[PDB]
């Protein structure tokens, strides 16, 4: 069959030439036959296309030794409950040159802070992928009115990242020695995480023994939560999806079966504060 | 709303990878633990009567080879990520790439560790006769 990571979003109708399709599905339909492409002289290349990709569809089940694994167990994030953040996202849909994939507009965490980027995607070109802005609306939800006036409202994804590593930093220094992303329905927030993630073996802060949290593209280095000023990058994030854990409704109707002092403010940071203080509720009660 | 361009087989080598700080690495340590190749890749129906050369503008296997869509070939291309050059381009897209048939089961691994010999235009270790 076929996945929806990478989709390709563009409303091109054909599309590409063999030399130019990442995949053998790309090809364009003229250079295919009998499961294999041909070579058509007289069919040039495309050498103007931009192809928004889908980052939607992201699949963290690797098994490398020595890479840890971004998703823990629910008795692995037991032991990390200080490490907890919540963290949800609001997204924009692709538009005009580009349709079938969300972008994240307002990114919450359970610190209170809620984050506003510019609609960013990943577009392809003859030559590389240009990580740039994009057309993009808020949903046709009645309800994500709010989210209008936050379009012309984002930073670039330079400085948002930044800002994340700035707040996990200040919130966590003195209480992990790392993160756990506690989420409800992870698929959009773990797209939004390649914005602002990476990963690798594990490593040492620069400036001492303990465990790098953060990396900064500028300096090819590493730093721990008290050492990360300027980094751009998480690093090494855990989390874990509670909505796995067996509920049946929506995010707010198992968040108050527990709790009556979180009303729903419809903000990015709202639902990651209840997803977090369900989490609690649901894991050291009984 | 969208072409599909992947398949399921390489959801956890293609996700692993566009997160990775060193792709590259990623992907050899990937295939280290016996993760398989990256399939999918556009595989060239040609004569395998051309020149044998690595990196070319129309298919150029010969007998001992299979040629390839470029792109397909790009690790960077595959995942979507940052090329490593400092201009940021990419060598193997709008190319076609002539791999050893013996190592066709994974063309991205491949030009991953392999070089071109600029002199003779083929596969250091795998064609370039040069002294
Ligand atoms: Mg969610
Ligand atoms: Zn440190
Ligand atoms: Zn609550
Ligand atoms: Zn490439
Ligand atoms: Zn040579």
């Amino acid at each position: 069959n076929v996945t929806g990571l990478f989709k390709d979003c563009s409303k091109v109708i054909t599309g590409l030439h063999p030399t130019q399709a990442p995949t053998h599905l790309s090809v364009d339909t003229k250079f295919k036959t009998e499961g294999l492409c041909v070579d058509i002289p007289g069919i040039p290349k495309d050498m103007t296309y931009r192809r928004l990709i889908s980052m939607m569809g992201f699949k963290m089940n690797y098994q490398v030794n020595g890479y840890p694994n971004m998703f823990i167990t629910r008795e692995e994030a037991i032991r990390h409950v200080r490490a907890w953040i919540g963290f949800d996202v609001e997204g924009c849909h692709a538009t005009r040159e580009a349709v079938g994939t969300n972008l994240p507009l307002q990114l919450g965490f359970s610190t209170g802070v809620n984050l506003v980027a510019v609609p960013t995607g990943y577009v392809d070109t003859p030559n590389n992928t240009d990580f740039s802005r994009v057309s993009a609306k808020p949903p046709p939800g009645d309800q994500f009115k709010h989210l209008i006036p936050l379009m012309y409202k984002g930073l670039p994804w330079n400085v948002v990242r930044i800002k994340i590593v700035q707040m996990l930093s200040d919130t966590l220094k003195n209480l992990s020695d790392r993160v756990v992303f506690v989420l409800w329905a992870h698929g959009f927030e773990l797209t939004s995480m390649k914005y602002f993630v990476k990963i690798g073996p594990e490593r040492t802060c620069c400036l001492c023994d303990r465990r790098a949290t953060c990396f900064s593209t500028a300096s090819d280095t590493y730093a721990c939560w008290h050492h990360s000023i300027g980094f751009d990058y998480v690093y090494n994030p855990f989390m874990i999806d509670v909505q796995q854990w067996g509920f049946t409704g929506n995010l707010q109707s198992n968040h108050d079966l527990y709790c009556q002092v979180h009303g729903n403010a419809h903000v990015a940071s709202c639902d990651a504060i209840m997803t977090r203080c369900l989490a609690v509720h649901e894991c050291f009660v009984k | 709303a969208g072409n599909a361009t992947e398949v399921p087989a390489n959801s956890t080598v293609l996700s692993f990878c566009a997160f990775a700080v060193d792709a590259a690495k990623a992907y050899k340590d990937y295939l280290a633990s016996g993760g398989q190749p990256i399939t999918n890749c556009v595989k060239m129906l040609c004569t395998h009567t051309g020149t044998g050369q690595a990196i070319t503008v129309t298919p150029e296997a010969n007998m001992d080879q299979e040629s390839f869509g470029g792109a397909s070939c790009c690790l960077y291309c595959r995942c979507h990520i940052d090329h490593p050059n400092p201009k940021g381009f990419c060598d193997l897209k709008g190319k076609y790439v002539q791999i050893p048939t013996t190592c066709a089961n994974d063309p991205v691994g491949f030009t991953l560790k392999n070089t071109v010999c600029t002199v003779c235009g083929m596969w250091k270790g795998y064609g370039c006769s040069c002294d």
